[PDB]
């Protein structure tokens, strides 16, 4: 009837407003489409990446314009230490005049935000250092995204089109990904490191009116040439350096000292730059590994068919699994999620403890907010990837394509995985809150002595090989005389040593019982999640329950209340039940992250060790101590700059508390209510001249679990982020 | 700030004048048949 | 089959409904959009007028409460300008007449504005 | 050092210059 | 045998009305009328709500699904052990006849009904639908 | 419904009823901040629930620990 | 419309036909089992989904097997 | 780990003292050989007694002047903390494992009755007592029917979804 939906004609032709709903929400399942073809799909993929592309450029655009327009930023310069970062100003007619006094804050600029990004530290280190270097950044962004935009248009013409065997080329695009994309890209940020960044931390000033005839080494590029390459590590900075001046800097450009600049606490320039350099040698080596159409090279094809233990161990092998990965979209989704999830977990945990900006270790609000921010989105990105490992079993698996080789084996012992899955996470489960239980009890009780406070021995004894001397094991980069010691003593463990000794950093801070009981806490997460989203995609395509779930596909309701009840049975229901058990598990890890580090930054330490091994201690000493400013951001004796964060939290209160009501609540409740509803607006006067056009109805079953979660999963991110940045900002 | 009137007619066209054209005419679209 | 009710089946009920312009016998839709328009648009004005975030300044207080009602009459006439192009694909229940009707919604509803501020100014 | 109006002026209209493309590639992928 | 029609002068069983009858997809979209003929007055429940009296001799009501007259044919046919014919009328007059479809009730086996719907398979030997991509097919069972 | 109507039972006799009657006058125990700030949701979650679960939260050690022990595992 | 297909595992008990609400399904002649009949669903437009036909089928696996589509005015079971 | 011995720690002997004078601060508002000072002073030996405990078992005192526990099995016999985790561990296993061979022995004797559902939820307490007292040999048997291939069933007789 209608043609909203213009991708499905089923979709089209419901007559209510589930057809509204549904077309928005299937809009970007390009293969369930009306009549799409594959060489259609990708190419519809690639334009939809170029626009994505676009679109994160012009984000960067506007974060260089508005920092450069309503910012702050060369008096943050001059003052990082003692200046807050605004992000952009505020205009809002709503607001009372004390609102815009609190939120100027003794400032010229009028009501403003203070940036909790980490934007300045980062801009700063690179090597900017005007509004008009942040401008003409911003218009370049905004200059390469229209151009991006006019590439994914240019190659949706029929001339430019490209055909199905491009976008199937995986030899010649690995080459050039990682020869190019990283390695040659590595290149030229060692180039910007090098030319730009270095000389601006000692106080150069080097633009491109200049950068031709500035010097990056005195001594030229002749040592490079010559191959006496140690010229550029000589003359490093100094301990008495300061960091954009000319004072106490030495000359050096690629070096491997290790450890933090004093100043800054961060990680040295000249350092960064020859990790860049080493990083783009190597992925322009392997870059150089597959065949592509010069006859030498690696055939990922054959690769895969060689690699099968000749004892049988592993059946077939990885035979036939490049035509799985190559035809199945969902297959590299799933991959590139995993891996690109837990990439951003290790960037959340190398830039709290190896900060790589200039006074971003000092900026706790941002450090807190860069953690909290890297770890959620690795978990939804985590939760995204097994989605689509349980979309390709679905849709793409070819059981007889992949006979006999490592995927139908992992599905073939699927109990066995789902239920040692379930052990350890009933382990874990039992035993973590069985401790913790047993440690409030005897806080309780008045005899704390009683606690089980388990020593993590394990991870002490780690800590002592990389050279923490606090615990007293005396083995490896702890030991004077061992060989590992000496290896790099000349080079990097000076710095290292100096770093991972000193309890004024992030760097492999002191633990105890109580990081012992939260990493149990954390391994229980990971492990149930990880249960769950493991269950949902190996009984994707079958269970004793429904034999034949692979002929409803990835998403849908139910199947009845028949066979003893089929609520929540497809993979998509696991993927939903898995996103409550990440959120809770990122809540854990950022809790810790969190509090361990307030008390390190109040310089009381002995609160998280004496209060963290048990849940009382918890609530009251983190939650409950740490949100007495941000609920008091207004109140009836007056508000102040906090009182956004007030009203934030509870808004995420409110936002969180309505996805219950879809979550709990169920449809036909809501249906028959809606049938009263439509009856009444008939049988009322001068309400019954206007009608709808779709038919009221309730929400769907699966709709109504995914806008709950959605509900859900806004409310508890904006909760923490309005406690977190308010209690890190009110202290600090 | 340069150019300060910019805020006070930007913030009312993009939070007033632009969503209101934007959900008149995708109410227009989702309703053609 | 339908329940009839002395709400809903009185004489004087369906006496007192007739006379109102949705369901006057013969007047144009405009002319019944001018009626709605001019009653509705002359009673917004009165919460926006004593209840407005400028309703303790005198003076400013009925300006800025009737430019609100006159917003809320032109957001309104928008609102009734998409109903009909979506609903039309009883001259009333028609694409043209729900037009007509829509521009004499906008005419009354300014009207009634206009009559609310200079009663308020006199 | 402040920027000056002209150069806010110069990136609302390369910003859009950039609107109109993006808006040329929405209607090429929807038809 | 013949489809029966509908008369549309049979009465209506003695009912005081209530909230739960037709809409204005009654008049619009299409409505249906299930008939039947009472040995006796009695009361029986109504579908939509309430309690109605059902007259001697035949009988005829008009209801807003298909569902509902069914629920009622149903109530009939095993409380007052009542055969009954059920319609569906469309707002240009047209009225088509739905059930019992061939005079016989769907239970019983009858001859002359053709099987639609039916594979010639068990159901686990549906193939994946990986084989029924780009094809245009609902999904596996379809084909 | 009843824990918004017990919630509001606690915070008005705590602060308009219940207290010690002084010399001077009486001061109540919350001290009349019901009337000051129960017209808002941040009122609420401050001044009743974040002020009063106080007793609660430092009861280890006591003989009201029970109730944060309770208290903990009914959360 | 959803989608109802009869698998050839049916043992012609009729209690399909009897569970269901709406009249899609009936049982035709069939020499395929002992009770010389299988069940038909001619009438899937009329069909809710509701699955009370799967609920009533004694085979395992089922023979009567629903599969929801497309959702119009009689399938999403509206009387307005 | 770093730690101190218990015995020498200064936070250990601080909450000692921090607890028997809070128990003693209670205790002065009491009558002499009345039930609430015999209850406090109960308490008090009791405190006492179990500090002195903690402190001769050759626990290691934090800090915080709490003990920790050392359950790599490595230090715990080579510096005398065996008793803390390794020796609780092999006592649960044991206990453990005869709690799940009198269970399975349980269901494999009523596996074959002829209701075999009847013994589950009415126990046959004899036939349970006495396979209850045989589980303290469970090691044993569990090693020999691992051995002989008797403990699994096999993977052919077990039911699986469809792949
Ligand atoms: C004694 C000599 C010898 C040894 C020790 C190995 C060892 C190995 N070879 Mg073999 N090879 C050996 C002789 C030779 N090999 C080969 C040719 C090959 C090929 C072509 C391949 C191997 C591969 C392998 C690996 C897997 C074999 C297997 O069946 O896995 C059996 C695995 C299982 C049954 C699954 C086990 C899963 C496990 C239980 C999961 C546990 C998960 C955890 C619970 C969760 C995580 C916990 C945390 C704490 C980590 C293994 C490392 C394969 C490989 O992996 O290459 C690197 C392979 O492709 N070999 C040749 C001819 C050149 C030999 C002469
Ligand atoms: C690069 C990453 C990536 C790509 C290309 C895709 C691509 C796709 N996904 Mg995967 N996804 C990706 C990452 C992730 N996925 C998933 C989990 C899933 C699932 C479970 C499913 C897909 C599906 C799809 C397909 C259809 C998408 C669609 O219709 O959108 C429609 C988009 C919406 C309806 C957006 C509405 C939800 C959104 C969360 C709203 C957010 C609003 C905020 C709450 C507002 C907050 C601010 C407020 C307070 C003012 C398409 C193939 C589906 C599938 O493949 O078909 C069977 C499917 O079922 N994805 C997660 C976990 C969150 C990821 C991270
Ligand atoms: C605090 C909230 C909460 C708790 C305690 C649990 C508990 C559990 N979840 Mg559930 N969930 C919870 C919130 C939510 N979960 C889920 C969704 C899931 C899924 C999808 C899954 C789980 C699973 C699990 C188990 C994880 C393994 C484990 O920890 O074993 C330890 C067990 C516990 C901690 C349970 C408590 C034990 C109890 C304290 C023992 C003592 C009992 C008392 C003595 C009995 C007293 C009785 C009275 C009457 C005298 C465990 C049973 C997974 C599982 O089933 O497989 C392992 C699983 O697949 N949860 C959602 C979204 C719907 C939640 C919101
Ligand atoms: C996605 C990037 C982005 C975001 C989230 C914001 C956010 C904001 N801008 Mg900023 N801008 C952004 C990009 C850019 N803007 C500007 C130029 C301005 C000006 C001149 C002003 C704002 C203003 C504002 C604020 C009020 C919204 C508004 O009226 O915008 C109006 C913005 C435009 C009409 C041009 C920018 C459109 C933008 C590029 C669209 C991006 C869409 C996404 C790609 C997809 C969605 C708000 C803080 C106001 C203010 O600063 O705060 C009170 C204001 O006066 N922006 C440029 C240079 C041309 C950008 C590049
Ligand atoms: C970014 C979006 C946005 C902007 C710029 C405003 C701006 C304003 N709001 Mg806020 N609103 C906005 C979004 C939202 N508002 C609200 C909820 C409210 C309420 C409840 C109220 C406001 C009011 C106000 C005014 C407060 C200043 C004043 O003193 O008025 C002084 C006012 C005048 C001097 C007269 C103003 C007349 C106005 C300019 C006429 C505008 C006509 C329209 C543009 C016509 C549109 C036609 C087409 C384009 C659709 C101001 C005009 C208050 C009020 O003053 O307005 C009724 C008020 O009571 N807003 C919600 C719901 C959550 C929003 C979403
Ligand atoms: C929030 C509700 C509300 C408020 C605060 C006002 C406010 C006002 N009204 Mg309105 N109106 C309101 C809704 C309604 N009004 C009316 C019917 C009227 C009429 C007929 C008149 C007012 C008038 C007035 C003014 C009377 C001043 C006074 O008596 O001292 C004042 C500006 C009078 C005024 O002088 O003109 C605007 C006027 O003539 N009110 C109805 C019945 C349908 C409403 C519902
Ligand atoms: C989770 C397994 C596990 C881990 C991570 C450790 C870790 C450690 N053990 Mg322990 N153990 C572990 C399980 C077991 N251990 C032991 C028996 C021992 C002994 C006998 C010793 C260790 C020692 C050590 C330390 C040095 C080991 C080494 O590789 O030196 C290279 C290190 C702290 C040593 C030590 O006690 O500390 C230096 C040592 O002498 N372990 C047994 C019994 C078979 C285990 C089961
Ligand atoms: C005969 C008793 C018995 C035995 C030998 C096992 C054995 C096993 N269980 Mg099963 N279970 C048993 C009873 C029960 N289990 C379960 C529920 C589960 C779950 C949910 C899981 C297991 C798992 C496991 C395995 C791993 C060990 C474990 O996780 O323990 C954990 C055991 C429990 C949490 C329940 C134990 C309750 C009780 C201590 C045992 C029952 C005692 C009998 C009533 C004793 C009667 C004997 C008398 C009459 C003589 C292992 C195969 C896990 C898995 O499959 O690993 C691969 C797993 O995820 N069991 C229930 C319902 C609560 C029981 C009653
Ligand atoms: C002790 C080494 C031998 C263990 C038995 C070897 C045996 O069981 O073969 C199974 C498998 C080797 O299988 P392949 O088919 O590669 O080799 C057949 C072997 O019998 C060697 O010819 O080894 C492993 O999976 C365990 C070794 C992993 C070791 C990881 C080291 C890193
Ligand atoms: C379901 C599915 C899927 C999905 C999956 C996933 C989602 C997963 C994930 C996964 C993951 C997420 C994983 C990760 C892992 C990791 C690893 C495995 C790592 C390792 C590491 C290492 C080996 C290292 C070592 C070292 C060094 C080097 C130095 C020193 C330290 C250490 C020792 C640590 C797919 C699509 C495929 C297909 C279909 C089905
Ligand atoms: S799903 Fe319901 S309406 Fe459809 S055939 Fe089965 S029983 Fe009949
Ligand atoms: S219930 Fe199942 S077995 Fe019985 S007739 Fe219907 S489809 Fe056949």
């Amino acid at each position: 009837a209608t043609k909203f939906p213009k991708f499905s004609q089923g979709l089209a032709k419901d007559p209510t407003t589930r057809r509204i709903w549904y077309g928005i929400a299937t809009a970007h399942d390009f293969e369930s489409h009306d009549n799409i073809t594959e060489e259609s799909l990708y190419q519809k993929i690639f334009a939809s990446h170029f626009g994505q592309l676009a679109i994160i450029f012009l984000w960067t655009s506007g974060n260089l314009f508005h920092v450069a327009w309503q910012g702050n930023f060369p008096q943050w310069v001059q003052d990082p230490l003692h200046v807050r970062p605004i992000a952009h100003a505020i205009w809002d007619p709503h607001f009372g005049q004390p609102a815009v006094e609190a939120f100027t804050r003794g400032g010229a600029q009028g009501p403003v935000n203070i940036a909790t990004s980490g934007v300045y530290q980062w801009w700063y280190t690179i090597g900017l250092r005007t509004n008009q270097d942040l401008f003409q950044g911003s218009v370049f962004l905004t200059i390469l995204s229209g151009l991006f935009l006019f590439a994914g248009w240019l190659h949706l013409q029929p001339r430019f089109q490209p055909a199905l065997a491009w976008f199937k080329n995986a030899e010649s695009r690995l080459n050039h990904h990682l020869s190019g994309l990283f390695g040659v890209s590595s290149l030229a940020w060692t180039g910007h490191l090098v030319h730009v960044a270095i000389p601006e931390a000692r106080g150069q000033h080097v633009r491109w009116d200049n950068f031709l005839t500035t010097l990056p080494h005195p001594q030229g590029l002749a040592p490079f040439f010559s191959g006496n390459w140690a010229v550029y590590a000589q003359n490093p900075d100094s301990s008495a350096h300061l960091f954009g001046t000319g004072e106490g800097s030495g000359t050096a450009i690629l070096t491997f000292l290790g450890g933090f600049h004093p100043q800054t606490q961060s990680l040295w320039l000249t350092d960064i730059a020859h990790h860049h350099l080493a990083i783009a040698v190597v992925f322009i080596l392997a870059g150089h590994m597959y065949r592509t159409n010069f006859g030498i090279g690696h055939t990922m094809q054959e690769i895969l068919d060689a690699h099968t233990p000749p004892g049988g161990g592993l059946g077939a092998g990885h035979k036939g699994l490049f035509d799985t990965v190559n035809n199945s979209l969902h297959f590299q989704l799933g991959l590139a999620l995993a891996s690109v999830g837990t990439i951003t977990s290790l960037v959340a945990q190398h830039m709290y403890s190896l900060p790589p900006y200039a006074f971003l270790a000092q900026d706790f609000t941002t450090q807190a907010s860069l953690y909290t921010h890297h770890q959620y989105i690795a978990g939804f990105i985590l939760c995204g990837a097994f989605a689509h490992g349980a979309i390709f079993f679905v849709r793409d698996y070819d059981p007889e394509q992949n006979k006999g080789n490592v995927l139908a084996r992992i599905l073939d012992h699927k109990e066995a995985v789902i239920s040692h899955l379930s052990w350890v996470s009933l382990f874990l489960g039992f035993h973590t809150l069985g401790l913790y239980v047993h440690n409030d009890v005897m806080q309780a009780f008045g005899t704390p002595e009683k606690q089980i406070l388990i020593e993590p021995v394990f991870a002490q004894w780690i800590q002592a090989a990389q050279g923490k001397t606090l615990y007293g094991f005396d083995l490896l980069l702890s030991q004077s005389n061992s060989a590992a010691f000496s290896a790099g003593q000349t080079l990097w463990l000076p710095g290292w040593l100096d770093a991972i000794n000193s309890n004024s950093n992030s760097l492999f801070l002191t633990i105890g019982p109580g990081d012992f009981l939260v990493h149990h806490a954390i391994a229980l997460g990971l492990h149930t999640t990880t249960l769950i989203l493991v269950k949902g995609a190996l009984d994707a395509r079958g269970s004793k329950l429904m034999p034949d779930k692979k002929d409803f596909g990835y998403s849908f309701p139910c199947d009845g209340p028949g066979r003893g009840g089929t609520c929540d049975i497809s993979a998509w229901d696991a993927f939903y039940l898995a996103v409550f058990w990440m959120l809770n598990t990122i809540g854990w890890v950022t809790f810790y992250f969190h509090w361990k580090h307030l008390g390190i930054w109040q310089g009381n330490v002995n609160q998280f060790n004496e209060s963290s091994t048990y849940l009382m201690g918890w609530l009251r000493d983190y939650l409950w101590l740490n949100s007495s400013q941000l609920i008091n951001g207004y109140n009836p004796f007056g508000m102040n700059s906090l009182s956004v964060w007030a009203w934030m939290f509870l808004f995420g209160h409110l936002i969180y508390a309505t996805g219950f009501m879809f979550l709990i609540s169920w449809r036909g409740y809501w249906q028959e209510l809606i049938e009263t509803l439509a009856w009444a607006h008939e049988r009322t006067p001068l309400a019954n001249l206007v009608r709808w056009r779709d038919k009221p109805v309730a929400l769907s079953i699966v709709q109504a679990r995914l806008v709950g979660l959605a509900h859900f999963s806004a409310g508890y991110i904006l909760t923490y982020a309005a406690f977190l940045i308010a209690s890190t900002s009110g202290k600090f | 700030m340069a150019a300060a009137y910019l805020p006070s007619v930007l913030v009312p066209l993009v939070g007033l004048v632009f969503p209101a054209i934007a959900m008149a005419s995708l109410f227009l679209y989702i309703e053609k048949e | 089959g339908m329940l009839e009710t002395p709400v809903t089946s009185s004489p004087l009920v369906a006496g007192f409904l007739s006379n109102l312009p949705a369901y006057r016998i013969g007047v144009s839709p405009l002319l019944r959009g001018v009626e709605i328009g001019l009653v509705h648009g002359f009673l917004v004005t009165g919460p926006f007028i004593k209840l407005g975030p400028l309703r303790n300044i005198p003076g400013v207080a009925e300006r800025a409460g009737c430019l609100s009602g006159a917003g809320l009459v032109v957001i309104l006439a928008v609102a009734l300008t998409i109903y009909g192009a979506s609903a039309f694909q009883d001259p009333l229940q028609t694409a043209d007449g729900w037009q007509k009707f829509s521009a004499g919604w906008l005419v009354g509803g300014l009207s009634g504005v206009a009559w609310a501020w200079i009663l308020t100014q006199t | 050092m402040p920027l000056s109006d002209s150069q806010i002026f110069i990136a609302l209209f390369i910003a859009l210059l950039t609107g109109i493309l993006a808006v040329r590639l929405g209607l090429e992928l929807y038809s | 045998w013949k489809p029966p029609t509908l008369d549309p002068s049979t009465p209506s069983p003695i009912f005081g009305g209530s909230t739960g009858g037709l809409l204005r997809k009654a008049q619009i979209e299409e409505f249906y009328v299930i008939t039947w003929d009472a040995k006796k007055e009695q009361v029986f429940e109504m579908p939509t709500g309430g309690a109605a009296i059902m007259r001697s001799g035949p009988n005829l009501l008009k209801l807003a699904r298909k569902e509902q007259c069914l629920a009622l044919l149903t109530q009939l046919r095993n409380k007052f052990k009542t055969d009954g014919q059920i319609y569906r009328v469309f707002p240009d007059g047209e009225v088509q006849y739905l059930h019992p479809k061939d005079g016989v009730y769907p239970e019983k086996v009858n001859a002359g009904r053709t099987a639609v719907g039916a594979k010639d398979r068990s159901i686990g030997k549906n193939t994946n639908p990986v084989a029924v991509k780009f094809t245009g097919k609902l999904g596996t069972y379809d084909v | 419904s009843l824990s918004i109507a017990i919630f509001h039972f606690s915070w008005k006799m705590q602060s308009d009823v219940w207290g010690t009657v002084n010399s001077t006058g009486v001061s109540h125990i919350t001290g009349g901040n019901f009337s000051q700030s129960a017209n808002t949701i941040n009122g609420w979650l401050r001044d009743f629930l974040w002020a009063q679960s106080s007793q609660v939260i430092q009861s280890y050690g006591s003989a009201l620990s029970a109730y944060g022990l309770i208290f903990l595992g009914a959360h | 419309s959803h989608a109802v297909k009869i698998y050839d595992t049916c043992i012609g008990c009729t209690q399909c036909v009897r569970a269901c609400p709406t009249d899609v399904l009936e049982m035709v002649p069939w020499d395929g089992c002992k009770a010389s009949q299988i069940a038909s669903a001619p009438r899937t437009e009329d069909c809710v989904g509701c699955k009370r036909c799967e609920s009533a089928c004694p085979t395992d696996f089922l023979s009567v097997r629903v599969y929801l589509g497309s959702e119009t005015t009689r399938s999403m079971g509206l009387a307005y | 780990s770093g730690l101190t011995p218990c015995s020498e720690s200064k936070g250990f002997a601080k909450r000692q003292k921090n607890e028997i004078k809070a128990l003693t601060k209670r205790l002065k508002q009491y009558e002499e050989g009345s039930a609430p000072s015999l209850a406090l002073k109960a308490t008090i030996e009791r405190t006492e007694k179990r500090f002195a405990n903690y402190g001769n078992a050759g626990l290691l005192c934090g800090t915080d002047g709490l003990p920790h526990l050392i359950s790599d099995p490595g230090l715990a016999l080579r510096f005398g903390h065996a008793g803390e985790t390794l020796i609780p561990t092999v006592g649960f296993l044991y206990i453990a494992g005869w709690i799940g061979t009198a269970g399975r022995d349980y269901l494999i004797a009523s596996k074959g009755e002829a209701k075999p559902r009847e013994k589950e939820y009415i126990i046959d307490v004899p036939l349970a007592l006495k396979i209850s007292a045989q589980g303290a040999g469970w090691p044993f048997r569990v090693i020999r029917e691992l051995q002989k291939g008797t403990l699994l069933e096999k993977d052919s007789n077990i039911t699986v979804s469809p792949r």
